[PDB]
RNA sequence: CGACUCUUAGCGGUGGAUCACUCGGCUCGUGCGUCGAUGAAGAACGCAGCUAGCUGCGAGAAUUAAUGUGAAUUGCAGGACACAUUGAUCAUCGACACUUCGAACGCACUUGCGGCCCCGGGUUCCUCCCGGGGCUACGCCUGUCUGAGCGUCGCU
RNA sequence: UGGAGCCGCCGCAGGUGCAGAUCUUGGUGGUAGUAGCAAAUAUUCAAACGAGAACUUUGAAGGCCGAAGUGGAGAAGGGUU
RNA sequence: ACCCACCCGACCCGUCUUGAAACACGGACCAAGGAGUCUAACACGUGCGCGAGUCGGGGGCUCGCACGAAAGCCGCCGUGG
RNA sequence: UAAGGCUAAAUACCGGCACGAGACCGAUAGUCAACAAGUACCGUAAGGGAAAGUUGAAAAGAACUUUGAAGAGAGAGUUCA
RNA sequence: CGCGACCUCAGAUCAGACGUGGCGACCCGCUGAAUUUAAGCAUAUUAGUCAGCGGAGGAGAAGAAACUAACCAGGAUUCCCUCAGUAACGGCGAGUGAACAGGGAAGAGCCCAGCGCCGAAUCCCCGCCCCGCGGCGGGGCGCGGGACAUGUGGCGUACGGAA
C-alpha cells in the first residue's frame, strides 16, 4: 500500500523469504522425497493471509 | 550497516562508537522488506570512512 | 450489477489479524474476532465445530512447557539435585 | 460395530461331552493316523510313560 | 517364544524401531562377530565394529579371504565401507561400497581402553553364566 | 583452540567476562569475513565460537544462581525464581507437616484403641 | 405391520442408545484386576483373616426369606455387651459392629453371643511389643499360627 | 420467579413449551446468594449460608466464606478439609447445604432418582444397554 | 493391391487397474493419571557455513551444562579433536536459559504514550539528554499505616 | 511377461461376486485439427543482435491518444510486482 | 477358438407398466468402488446336550496369559430365570 | 430423628502420557491425513479442506564418441534386468 | 474543642498470601430444543436428550438413615446379577417404567453447634538463638504486636453424654 504498518510489514517480510526455491544440496540428502518447493506463492495469482 | 530490529539511532550511534572507537555524525536507519533494520551512518569528518572500511575488513 | 461489476468495489477490509489467534478475524469495526472472541478472557469454543475443536486444541502446537512437564513428571518432579559426578 | 456377538457360550456338560470324545479317539490308531500323525513306530498308542 | 509382556514381536513396531534407531543404538545393531581365532582368545563372539578395524567380507560379491581394514561407518545407510571393496564408476573414480557390519568378520580389533574395557564385561558374563549352567 | 565448561567453574567473575568478550569479538569478525566471502575455513569457526560464547555465558549464570541460592538458604522469604517449582497444584499441597496434624481426639482414639495384629483358628 | 400372530411387543430402543452401549470386554482383565488386589490386601494383614473382620448371624426380611439365614452388617451393641467387649475395641480385633441394629427376639441375640465368644476362644491375639504382656497370647499359639484363614471366618450354615 | 428469556414471547415450538412467565428456577435463591458470593471472591471458599431478611423485591443472605490458605485454617485440622482442592467451589457444584437441597437427594421412597450418585447418574445407569461378552 | 473403414492378432504408445509389499490407520486391553501470574494452552517473529518446507530450539536460538554412552556427523564443505582424553556422536535431562503477543498485568494497541526508585555515559545531583536496571492489572483474605462520620459513649 | 510368495482338501468367519442407481473417484474417445483466436481506423522500409525474426531493439516514414489523455502524480488494494 | 462368405433367423438393454423396439425415462467408453447389515425381542422349524428339570450368568478359585483377555473347576450349581 | 459438616474402597474414562494385542483395513481401503496435512487451496468471516506411498541388492543414476541452438536422439557403458 | 475508647466505613505500588485462563473422555450444577414416532396432530414421544452456560478431580458425585420393611425382621454409599419390561404412568394410544427383598464386588466409619464444666486453658503475625531446610517445620527465649468473651481451645454429639 505505501502506509504499512509494522506488524503487516514483518508479516510481508517472512512470507517474502519463504518464497525461495529449494536448495539443490537438499535433493542429494540421503532419505530424501523432496523435488520442489510446491508452497511457491506468485504475487499474480494466490493473495496472502490477507 | 545491518542492525538489530530493536535499535534506536541512539543505540547504534552508541554501539559504532564503542565498537570501533571511532565517532558518528549522525545514523539513519530503515527496515529492509527482508527485516533486517539497515543503518547508514554518517562519521565525522575528521574520520575517514574507507580507512575504517579497511580496518574492519570490508572494501 | 449485483455480480461482477459489484466485485469492483471491495476496497476495504473488515478483519484484520488477530493478536491472541493469529487469524485474520479480527473484525475492525467490532473490535473483537470471531475465532478466539480476542478481547473476551475465555477462548471461543463450540461444540458443534468438532473439526474446528480440533484445529487448536493443545497437541496442536509447540507445547513448549507442557511437553517437558509430562518428562518431569515421568521421572518424578526432582528439582534441585544433579547426578552424581565424576 | 464393537457389540456385535463376539462370544460364544456352550453348555458344560456338551463341553465335556466333546472332550471325552477326543480323548476316546486318541486311542485308535487309525484317526490318529488319518489326523496326520506319524505314530507308525510307536510301541502302544494310549501311550503312558514313566513320570521322571 | 516371548513371554515378557513389554516387548513387542511386531513387525511393524521391529522396523520402526530399527529404521528410526538413534545413532548409539545403531552401534550396537552393526555389531559383527569375531574371527574363530578371536572368538577362542577373548571369550566373546562378537563386537559392535568401529572406524579401522581390519575386516574379511563374508558373502556376497566382495566375498574374499583378503583382510581389509574398515574405513568409515555410515551408520545412517547401516553400512561400512572397506578399503579394498570398491567399484569404479562410469567416469573412473572409485565409489567405496557399502557392506552390512554382519556379513563381515572381524580378524583385527582396534583396541583402545574402553573397548578393552568392553571385552571384559562380555567374557565375564558369559563365564558367570557357564558357571551357572554347571 | 577448544574451550570447555571444565576449567570455567573455577575461573574468577572478571576473567569469564573478558573471555565472553574476546570470543564476541572474534564471532564478529567472522560475520564480516562471512558477508566478503571469506572462507570455509572461518566459516566453520562461526558454529564453534558461538557455542563457545554459550558455554561461557552458562558457566556465568550457574555460578550468580548457585551463589544466590546459598545466600538465601535459611532465609524464609526468598525469590520466586530459587523457590522450588514443582506444579502449580502442587505448591498448593498441604504442608508435609500440616498434613499429618492429628486432632488431640483423634490421637486419645490412636493411644486407647489401637488396631491389633490377630488371627484365628487356635 | 404385524402379520397374523405373534406378541405384540415393545422394544425401548427409541433413545439414542447406541451412544451409551456398555460392552464387557475389560470383564475378564477386571476379574483378574480384582484378584490381584485382593491377594495384595492378604499379604498386606498379614496373619489376618483375608476375609474381614467377622459378622453377625442374621436372619432375612419378609415372608419369602424368612427361613433363610445371611451374614449380617455388624453385631449389635447388646450382642457386645453381653459377650463382655468394649465396643471401641471390637472394632480392633476384627468384629463387625453396626449399631443401628434393634434386636426384637432373645432367640437371635444369644446366637450371636454365641458367635462372640466362639470367636474369642479361637482367636490369637499378638502382643504390641514381641516382649509380651498380658491378653496377649502364647509364643506356641503363634509359631504354629501367624496363617490366615481362608474364605469367610466361621461361615453361616443355614 | 424466572421469566423465560426469549424475545418477546416467541418459544418457536410446541405448546407445551409456549410457557414463559409461570415458571420456576431449580435452585433456590439462597443458592444463587452463595455462588454470587463464591463467584466475586475466588480464592474464598464457600462453606454456608443463612437468612437474615425479605422485602417484595429482594432477599439477603449471608454467606460464611473460609480463607483456604490462611495458616489459622490450614493448620487447623477440623477445618483443613476445605484446603483440599476437592471442594474448589462447592456452591458452583451443588455441594453447600442449600444448593443440595435442589439436587433432590435423600434416602428412601421419596427419591429414587438419585440413586446412584445423582439424578444424572441414574439416568445414565438405567438407560445403558450393558451388552454382556457371552449374553 | 490402391485411400478409407471394419475385424483379429504382433509390437509400440496412452493410462495407472491388478498383484506383491507397509516406519499408517481402525478396534480391544493394561498402567499411570501430570497444565497455569514462578506467566498455561495457543499465536507471532526469529535462529543452520550453504536450509525454502516439515521438524528442533529462543538473541546462550538445528541448542548450553550435567550424567550415561564410547567414535563419529555425513548432501558438500570445513573443521576439530590426540577417541591412553569429561571424550566425537547419540540418548537421558536434575543445572542453566527461555524474543514478542496471549488469563496477560503501568496505560494503550499505533507497536504509541507514560510515571516512580537506583546505576553507567551525561552531570560532577544541574536538571536536562542518552543507555541500563527494578517497580507501576483487577479482585480478594490476614495483618499494617493514614484516615472519615450531627454512628455510640467517656474524660475534659 | 513378471520377479516373491502361493494354493488343494476338512471345518469356521465375513465389509464375498455388478451393466445400469441424471450412482462415486480416476482415466479415454467420437464430436475436431471443428467452433474459434473479428469491439475501440495502421502499418511500412532498412539495419543490429541473433541457430532462428511478421512480433525484440535502433533509425527512417506513415498513424492514433489529442491535456474530461493511451500524458504526468497519489489514495485504497496489491506485496517485491 | 481368429478371419471371411453365404442361406435362414434376428428391433436395445435396464425399468415402471394391462401394454415398450418405442416419438416412455437411465445409459458416450473403460477401470476400481457400490446396496438386505449388525444388536435387541419374539415366533415357528431344524441339530445337539441334559431331562421334571434345566441353565449360566454375575461372582469366585486355578498364572507372569507366549498361545489366554482362552481353558478348567465351584455345598457359589443355584440367589435367580 | 430432618432444617450443620468430613470420609478411603469396589465404579466411570472416544481427552493426555506410556505400553501391549488383533480371525480389522492394506493407499478410491484404513483416520481428513502411510507423504513438508488440518498442508496447499477457497471463503470478508464463522468455516470448508484435498490430491499425493513403491528405480535398484547397491546409485553402479548412463564416462566417452557423434547429430542438433536446444529439447531430443544414435552408438558406448552400469545392472541378473 | 480538644483528647481518648469503640462501631461502621474508606485509601495505600503498605507486609505476606491466594483467585483469574486452559483442557474437557470420564464427573458435579444449571439450561434445554426440534427433526422424529404416533402411519394426520395439539397432550404424549423424541428427552431432562443435542446445542448453550457454569465448576472439578484422578476420579467426581454419593455416603454413615428424619432408611427399608410389616419379617422369626433387615441396617451408610457406590457397582454388578436379579427383581422386571414388572408395580405404575399414558389422546390407558404410540409408547414409557422404577423400588424393596435375594445373591455378589467392596467394606470404614466420624466430627461440630448446642447443653455444660474448665483463670481463653486457644490462634495468628513479629523478633533473637540451636537444629532442620528443593513439600517453611521443630525446640527454646522475649512485658514484642494482634485475633478472641458478639466465644477460641480440651472434654463431649444421640451407638447416649457428663459429673
Ligand atoms: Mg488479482
Ligand atoms: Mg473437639
Ligand atoms: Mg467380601
Ligand atoms: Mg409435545
Ligand atoms: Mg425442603
Ligand atoms: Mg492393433
Ligand atoms: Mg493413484
Ligand atoms: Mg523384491
Ligand atoms: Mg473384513
Ligand atoms: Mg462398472
Ligand atoms: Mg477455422
Ligand atoms: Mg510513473
Ligand atoms: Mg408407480
Ligand atoms: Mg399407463
Ligand atoms: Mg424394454
Ligand atoms: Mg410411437
Ligand atoms: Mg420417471
Ligand atoms: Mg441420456
Ligand atoms: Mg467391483
Ligand atoms: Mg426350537
Ligand atoms: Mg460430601
Ligand atoms: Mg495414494
Ligand atoms: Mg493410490
Ligand atoms: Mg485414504
Ligand atoms: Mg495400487
Ligand atoms: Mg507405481
Ligand atoms: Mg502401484
Ligand atoms: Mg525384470
Ligand atoms: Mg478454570
Ligand atoms: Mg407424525
Ligand atoms: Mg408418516
Ligand atoms: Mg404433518
Ligand atoms: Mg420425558
Ligand atoms: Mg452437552
Ligand atoms: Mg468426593
Ligand atoms: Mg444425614
Ligand atoms: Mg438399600
Ligand atoms: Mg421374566
Ligand atoms: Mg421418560
Ligand atoms: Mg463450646
Ligand atoms: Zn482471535
Amino acid at each position: 500500500s505505501s502506509h504499512k504498518t509494522f506488524r503487516i510489514k514483518r508479516f510481508l517480510a517472512k512470507k517474502q523469504k519463504q518464497n525461495r526455491p529449494i536448495p539443490q544440496w537438499i535433493r542429494m540428502k540421503t532419505g530424501n522425497k523432496i523435488r520442489y518447493n510446491s508452497k511457491r506463492r506468485h504475487w499474480r495469482r494466490t493473495k496472502l493471509g490477507l | 550497516f545491518i542492525v538489530d530490529v530493536k535499535a534506536n539511532k541512539h543505540q547504534i550511534k552508541q554501539a559504532v562508537k564503542k565498537l570501533y572507537d571511532i565517532d558518528v555524525a549522525k545514523v539513519n536507519t530503515l527496515i529492509r522488506p527482508d527485516g533486517e533494520k539497515k543503518a547508514y551512518v554518517r562519521l565525522a569528518p575528521d574520520y575517514d570512512a574507507l580507512d575504517v572500511a579497511n580496518k574492519i575488513g570490508i572494501i | 450489477t449485483k455480480g461482477t461489476s459489484s466485485f469492483g468495489k471491495r476496497r476495504n477490509k473488515t478483519h484484520t489479524l488477530c493478536r491472541r489467534c493469529g487469524s485474520k478475524a479480527y473484525h475492525l469495526q467490532k473490535s473483537t474476532c470471531g475465532k478466539c472472541g480476542y478481547p473476551a478472557k475465555r477462548k471461543r469454543k463450540y461444540n458443534w465445530s468438532a473439526k474446528a475443536k480440533r484445529r487448536n486444541t493443545t497437541g496442536t502446537g509447540r507445547m513448549r512447557h507442557l511437553k517437558i512437564v509430562y518428562r518431569r513428571f515421568r521421572h518424578g518432579f526432582r528439582e534441585g539435585t544433579t547426578p552424581k559426578p565424576k | 460395530k464393537t457389540w456385535r456377538r463376539w462370544h460364544r457360550r456352550v453348555n458344560t456338560t456338551q463341553k465335556r461331552y466333546a472332550i471325552c470324545s477326543a480323548l476316546a479317539a486318541s486311542a485308535l490308531p487309525a484317526l490318529v493316523m488319518s489326523k496326520g500323525h506319524r505314530i507308525e513306530e510307536v510301541p502302544e498308542l494310549p501311550l503312558v510313560v514313566e513320570d521322571k | 517364544m516371548k513371554f515378557n509382556p513389554f516387548v513387542t514381536s511386531d513387525r511393524s513396531k521391529n522396523r520402526k524401531r530399527h529404521f528410526n534407531a538413534p545413532s548409539h543404538i545403531r552401534r550396537k545393531i552393526m555389531s559383527s562377530p569375531l574371527s574363530k581365532e578371536l572368538r577362542q582368545k577373548y571369550n566373546v563372539r562378537s563386537m559392535p565394529i568401529r572406524k579401522d578395524d581390519e575386516v574379511q567380507v563374508v558373502r556376497g560379491h566382495y566375498k574374499g579371504q583378503q583382510i581389509g581394514k574398515v574405513v568409515q561407518v555410515y551408520r545412517k545407510k547401516y553400512v561400512i565401507y572397506i578399503e579394498r571393496v570398491q567399484r569404479e564408476k562410469a567416469n573412473g573414480t572409485t565409489v567405496h561400497v557399502g557392506i552390512h557390519p554382519s556379513k563381515v568378520v572381524i580378524t583385527r580389533l582396534k583396541l583402545d581402553k574402553d573397548r578393552k574395557k568392553i571385552l571384559e564385561r562380555k567374557a565375564k558374563s558369559r563365564q558367570v553364566g557357564k558357571e551357572k549352567g554347571k | 583452540a577448544k574451550i570447555k565448561a571444565r576449567d570455567l567453574r573455577g575461573k574468577k567473575k572478571e576473567e569469564l567476562l573478558k573471555q565472553l568478550d574476546d570470543l564476541k569479538v572474534e564471532l564478529s569478525q567472522l560475520r564480516v569475513a562471512k558477508v566478503t566471502g571469506g572462507a570455509a575455513s572461518k566459516l566453520s569457526k562461526i558454529r564453534v565460537v558461538r557455542k563457545s560464547i554459550a558455554r561461557v555465558l552458562t558457566v556465568i549464570n550457574q555460578t550468580q544462581k548457585e551463589n544466590l541460592r546459598k545466600f538465601y538458604k535459611g532465609k524464609k522469604y526468598k525469590p520466586l525464581d530459587l523457590r522450588p517449582k514443582k506444579t502449580r497444584a502442587m505448591r498448593r499441597r498441604l504442608n508435609k507437616h500440616e498434613e499429618s496434624l492429628k486432632t488431640k481426639k483423634q490421637q486419645r482414639k490412636e493411644r486407647l484403641y489401637p488396631l491389633r495384629k490377630y488371627a484365628v483358628k487356635a | 405391520a404385524p402379520s397374523r400372530n405373534g406378541m405384540i411387543l415393545k422394544p425401548h430402543f427409541h433413545k439414542d442408545w447406541q451412544r451409551r452401549v456398555a460392552t464387557w470386554f475389560n470383564q475378564p482383565a477386571r476379574k483378574i484386576r480384582r484378584r490381584k488386589a485382593r491377594q495384595a490386601r492378604a499379604r498386606r494383614i498379614a496373619p489376618r483373616p483375608a476375609s474381614g473382620p467377622l459378622r453377625p448371624i442374621v436372619r432375612c426380611p419378609t415372608v419369602r426369606y424368612h427361613t433363610k439365614v445371611r451374614a449380617g452388617r455388624g453385631f449389635s451393641l447388646e450382642e457386645l455387651r453381653v459377650a463382655g467387649i468394649h465396643k471401641k475395641v471390637a472394632r480392633t480385633i476384627g468384629i463387625s459392629v453396626d449399631p443401628r441394629r434393634r434386636n426384637k427376639s432373645t432367640e437371635s441375640l444369644q446366637a450371636n453371643v454365641q458367635r462372640l465368644k466362639e470367636y474369642r476362644s479361637k482367636l490369637v491375639l499378638f502382643p504390641r511389643k514381641p516382649s509380651a504382656p498380658k491378653k496377649g497370647d502364647s509364643s506356641a499359639e503363634e509359631l504354629k499360627l501367624a496363617t490366615q484363614l481362608t474364605g469367610p471366618v466361621m461361615p453361616i450354615r443355614n | 420467579g424466572r421469566k423465560r428469556p426469549v424475545p418477546k414471547g416467541a418459544t418457536y415450538g410446541k405448546p407445551v413449551h409456549h410457557g414463559v412467565n409461570q415458571l420456576k428456577f431449580a435452585r433456590s435463591l439462597q443458592s444463587v446468594a452463595e455462588e454470587r458470593a463464591g463467584r466475586h471472591c475466588g480464592a474464598l471458599r464457600v462453606l454456608n449460608s443463612y437468612w437474615v431478611g425479605e422485602d417484595s423485591t429482594y432477599k439477603f443472605f449471608e454467606v460464611i466464606l473460609i480463607d483456604p490458605f490462611h495458616k489459622a485454617i490450614r493448620r487447623n485440622p477440623d477445618t483443613q478439609w476445605i484446603t483440599k482442592p476437592v471442594h474448589k467451589h462447592r456452591e458452583m457444584r451443588g455441594l453447600t447445604s442449600a444448593g443440595r437441597k435442589s439436587r433432590g437427594l435423600g434416602k428412601g421412597h421419596k427419591f429414587h432418582h438419585t440413586i446412584g450418585g445423582s439424578r444424572r447418574a441414574a439416568w445414565r445407569r438405567r438407560n445403558t444397554l450393558q451388552l454382556h461378552r457371552y449374553r
